[PDB]
């Protein structure tokens, strides 16, 4: 029934709609973008001279384009008899691959949705069904794409999670409040999601294997995937399918990239909750699959070995889970979920582990908050004011930097002059940094203070070298300066930039949230954790950091890491993990010997 | 203007070696070896 | 040998290439994506090079023989497409498309009913005149395609080049291929040159060009001998015909359709004797035909085709 | 001088006097007091060692400056008496492994 509909529809190509006819025809994604306008527009959508009555034409066109594409991914053929060889079979996907392009089913994912905001009384205003695009028109693009196209290359399953698959969960995550959950929109999102896309996900859990490069987008995915899963209006289904995406991905994903992740779940699991059954199961399976990489001094060759941060995290959670548990009443699937998850971690922990005299400091466990999971503070640095002697620095800095946006006027075709006019394209400011006047220079000069302030609150040791010395020692216009595009950070000074670049995206979150409470509405896309964002839009963050640390080592100042420790206690046998392990061990058996002799 | 007459009868050969801006020139050396 | 049937699937082989007519997958894009292009393909194997016909007309029925002059539309097997001419194009173009275009089959000859050694339309052959067996050839490659223009009789290793060579046609369409019978009007075309002999109006042969090459400058007929005895009007028979013209044994003159002259020597002195029209012509003007491999007319077609391009390329270059 | 990359990367000049055996290093366009004089019929090879900081590391310019011989010369017998500087096939990189 499926070849005889298929020969027809191409035997009349006039039921493709006029997009497709294939003569003058602009595409799938033109057409969605066309619909777009005309939802947007009153007078094309609606009669113009009864809500039933009336008729959105823009979501009449969308539906059509939609169901076509789902009855055409319906008709192609099973794998089963692809993989037989059936020529007839091939036959139709090569049919139904030149029919519909790859590109246009990406693009039409591609295109985002329209959230509900919330309104100054409190109110939610929200978009309507009957007009507007919604999840189940990219429901059948996505049946689409795994039923004749099929995801079998990592790097096409990789772009198409960077283009449109994860947009939408960021904003089903984002849609996770009080007031909101109940809306049409985050209910359409939720169902598209839980039945098209994480099992899509879950399908092509293998080509997650070897995704080094993309370290920050596998990352990003698990913490939007978990930050759904703890959402209220989720169904018993949605729960379960995501449970098993999460737990599919995880064990093909590799130890290393899972920290992040394990940083929220040693702060979630010890409340011992509901919510915390799938991650109990998630810790057991990592921690029975990945257990060479911890015991073991070499671990795994290729993987590579722990970092003793993360050793630290995983002793933090199986003391937490300890002493929750046994606290906690009896509860008889609780127990019988956490058990296995004990188990795991203490064989997972290397018996002579040396637990850090150097304990960690200045987590931003703040940050990751209980309440909103979210809260951005930065280090306030306005009591710390900044030495003398790194005036010179921030000078050149100042020039440097007016020198690269006189690089950028010059190259966008703005010319000097004496009047300042906006229109004309006419900039009296292209004169250079020594002639800029001093709040021309401090408009450059203040987030150079702002930042290496920041770096003193840290308690950095900043330094200048003899060598340093004798660079100042030695002592309109063409801008010609230096170009650090191939200078290069070691990996302390990388690590070092991004934690920076972490407070800078802080500095900016608590600014445009305070702009939202200001406006009352309108939550902006990217207000998620640093570790949530992409590489595209961590990019002009991290670059900063990478360019004033640059300027730092160019210069020949030196920046390191001011705190030390004041004895490394390592002959101490006490604080082992098997020796407090053991010790708790007796304690408990010894209360119940006393418990039972009354 | 370089003698040519200089040039056809001299025996000194140059070759120039640029270190691009960003790798440090304490761990670069540059010279003749055997 | 077995009798085409409607809804078959048929083979075509370019007769002088030798691969087979496809679906060639990958468009041009005229402006329609789901258009295919069609050209041709050296393997047999897959289902692209194989092609259905279908009744163009309620009168036919499938499993009926198809006759010679039908109607017919053709449906690739691979892509289920349409042999379609693009009409909305500024140049009119073939391609596989989902619309639909009547063809038409017309008979060229049939192998099996042509008799060996008897001259039949489009072959390449040698005008072999005289006994000193001097050819009709055009000057050497010289480069200067402007005096590749004149028409002369040339005796030696020219007998055995690729510039004596002619391509009979015949001024049919259908049956174009049937046998070349006494008084039928034909043009004669330089392989190497591709240029179609012609007379002028001064009474001299010249090579001109394809566009500007007319019928009543460009016709000929083969006469059994000298007399007046006019030809007349002899209406075409729709079949291979009877072979009336032999390779070698056979003695033709070449007269103009229009004028009448008769083409003779210049009588005056490798020998590089000139080729004139003349209305009385010499006692001796008869020519010998003798066939040409298969593999020389291709190498020929060849040369021509790619000194063509490499021309156009160096003038390219050139501006 | 100091500062001498920043602003452009440093152009190491190698000067060698095959008639006297003068090795005479010019950086930024300032003839460096670190000299050599080698024994007559010595063959030196041009060479740069090297720990990367960075993924491009330095260049190998073949270029000629005021009254010295481009280095084609005194390598290419051929080239004996050719002032433009030339980079033949035969000239390549090798490594010590």
């Amino acid at each position: 029934n499926a070849n005889v509909v298929v020969r027809l529809l191409i035997r009349r190509p006039e039921c493709f709609g006029p997009a497709l006819r294939g003569e003058g025809g602009n595409g799938l994604l033109a057409a969605m973008e066309e619909a777009i306008k005309i939802a947007e527009d009153p007078s094309r959508d609606g009669p113009s001279p009864e809500e039933d009555d009336t008729i959105h034409m823009g979501n009449a066109i969308m539906t059509f384009y939609s169901a076509l594409i789902d009855l055409l991914g319906r008709c192609a053929p099973e794998m089963h008899l692809i993989h037989a060889g059936k020529g007839e079979a091939i036959r139709i996907r090569s049919i139904l691959r030149s029919l519909i392009p790859l590109g246009d089913l990406v693009g039409v994912i591609s295109i985002a949705f329209q959230m509900p905001t919330i309104a100054k009384d409190g109110n939610v205003v929200e978009p309507d069904m009957s007009a507007g695009f919604c999840p189940d028109h990219k429901a059948a693009m996505v049946l689409f794409l795994d039923r004749v196209y099929g995801i079998e290359v990592q790097d096409f399953l990789l772009h198409l999670l960077e283009v449109g698959f994860l947009p939408d969960l960021r904003a089903a995550a984002s849609l996770d409040t009080a007031a909101l959950s109940a809306t049409d929109m985050a209910l359409a999102l939720n169902r598209y999601l839980c039945t098209a896309v994480l099992p899509l996900l879950t399908r092509c859990a293998p080509l997650f294997a070897g995704t080094e490069h993309h370290a920050s987008l596998i990352d990003s995915l698990l913490h939007t995937v978990y930050r759904l899963s703890k959402g209220c209006s989720l169904t018993k289904a949605q729960r379960d399918s995501i449970e098993v995406c999460l737990l599919s991905i995880c064990g093909q994903l590799r130890p290393s990239m899972m920290q992040h992740l394990l940083r929220r779940l040693v702060f979630d699991v010890p409340l011992l909750n509901e919510h915390a059954k799938m991650p109990l199961k998630l810790l057991t399976n990592h921690y029975e699959r990945c257990w060479k990489y911890y015991c073991l001094p070499g671990g795994w060759g290729n993987f590579g070995a722990a970092s003793e941060e993360e050793l630290h995290l995983s002793r933090k959670l199986f003391w937490g889970i300890f002493d929750a548990l046994s606290q906690k009443k009896y509860e008889q699937e609780l127990f019988k979920l956490a058990l296995p998850c004990l188990s795991a971690v203490a064989g997972a922990l290397p018996p002579d582990y040396m637990e850090s005299n150097y304990v960690s400091m200045m987590e931003k466990q703040s940050s990751m908050d209980s309440e909103g999971n979210f809260n951005p503070q930065p280090v306030d640095t306005s009591n710390i004011t900044i030495p003398e002697k790194l005036e010179y620095f921030i000078n050149k800095y100042a020039e440097h930097s007016h020198d690269k946006w006189s690089m950028d006027k010059l190259a966008n075709g703005w010319i000097y002059g004496e009047i300042y006019s906006d229109s004309s394209k006419v900039q009296p400011l292209m004169k250079p940094y020594k002639l800029l006047s001093e709040k021309e220079k401090e408009i450059y000069r203040w987030p150079i203070k702002e930042s290496l302030k920041t770096m003193l609150a840290w308690g950095w040791r900043i330094e200048r070298t003899r060598e340093g010395d004798s660079m100042a020692l030695y002592n309109g216009y063409s801008p010609r300066a230096i170009d650090m595009s191939n200078v290069t950070l070691s990996r302390d000074l990388h690590a070092m930039a991004e934690m920076m670049a972490e407070n800078y995206h802080n500095i900016w979150a608590k600014k445009k949230k305070m702009e939202l409470e200001s406006k009352g509405g309108g939550n902006h896309p990217l207000l998620v954790p640093y570790d949530t964002l992409t590489a595209k839009e961590k990019a002009k963050d991290r670059e900063k950091a990478q360019d004033i640390l640059k300027f730092l080592q160019i210069n020949g100042y030196a920046v390191s890491r001011g705190f030390k420790d004041l004895e490394l206690d390592t002959p101490s046998i006490e604080k082992r993990f098997a020796y407090s392990f053991l010790q708790q061990l007796i304690r408990y058996v010894d209360e119940a010997h006393q418990y039972i002799l009354e | 203007r370089d003698d040519y007459d200089f040039l056809m009868q001299t025996s000194t050969y140059y070759y120039s070696v640029r270190i691009f801006p960003g790798q440090e020139p304490a761990n670069v050396w540059v010279g003749w070896i055997t | 040998h077995r009798t085409l049937l409607y809804g078959h699937a048929i083979l075509l082989r370019h007769s002088y290439s030798g691969m087979y007519l496809c679906c060639l997958s990958t468009s041009r894009s005229s402006t329609d994506k789901l258009a295919f292009d069609v050209g041709l393909q050296e393997d047999t194997t897959g289902e692209a090079c194989w092609w259905t016909i279908h009744p163009a007309s309620k009168q036919r029925s499938e499993g009926e023989k198809v006759r010679v002059g039908d109607d017919l539309i053709l449906v690739s097997v691979s892509s289920e497409r349409y042999l379609h001419l693009s009409y909305g194009n500024g140049s009119l173009h073939v391609d596989a498309a989902f619309q639909q275009t009547l063809w038409s089959v017309a008979p060229i000859s049939s192998g099996s009913e042509a008799a060996q050694g008897y001259l039949i339309g489009g072959d390449v052959l040698r005008l072999l005149h005289g006994h000193m067996d001097e050819c009709l050839t055009v000057p050497s490659g010289e480069h200067g395609e402007e005096q590749r223009r004149t028409v002369h009789y040339e005796g030696g290793a020219v007998s055995v080049h690729a510039r004596s060579l002619w391509r009979l046609e015949t001024l049919r369409v259908a049956w174009s291929g049937s046998h070349i019978r006494w008084g039928q009007p034909f043009r004669l075309r330089h392989v190497t040159t591709g240029k179609y002999l012609s007379l002028m109006e001064d009474k001299n042969l010249l090579l001109m060009d394809k566009e500007k090459a007319d019928v009543k400058s460009t016709a000929f007929t083969f006469r059994s001998s000298k007399e007046k005895l006019d030809v007349g009007v002899r209406k075409e028979v729709d079949g291979m015909g009877t072979s009336e013209i032999k390779y070698g044994d056979s003695v033709c003159y070449i007269q103009h359709v229009d004028t009448g002259l008769w083409l003779t020597y210049q009588s005056v002195d490798s020998i590089q004797r000139k080729a004139i029209m003349h209305h009385e012509g010499h006692m001796d003007d008869g020519i010998s035909l003798s066939r040409s491999q298969h593999e020389e007319s291709r190498t020929a077609r060849v040369i021509w085709s790619t000194v063509f391009l490499f021309n156009r390329f160096i003038r390219g270059l050139d501006a | 001088p100091g500062q001498g990359r920043n602003n452009n990367g440093l152009e190491i000049g190698c000067v060698v006097d095959a008639a006297s055996g003068l090795l005479t290093f010019i950086a930024n366009g300032k003839e460096l007091s670190t000299y050599y004089q080698v024994e007559p019929s010595t063959k030196l090879f041009p060479a740069v060692f090297a720990q990367a900081t960075s993924p491009n590391v330095f260049q190998f310019e073949l270029g000629r400056i005021k009254n010295v011989m481009p280095l084609s010369a005194g390598l290419f017998k051929s080239e004996h008496k050719n002032p433009v500087p030339q980079c033949p096939p035969r000239l390549h990189v090798q490594f010590l492994s």
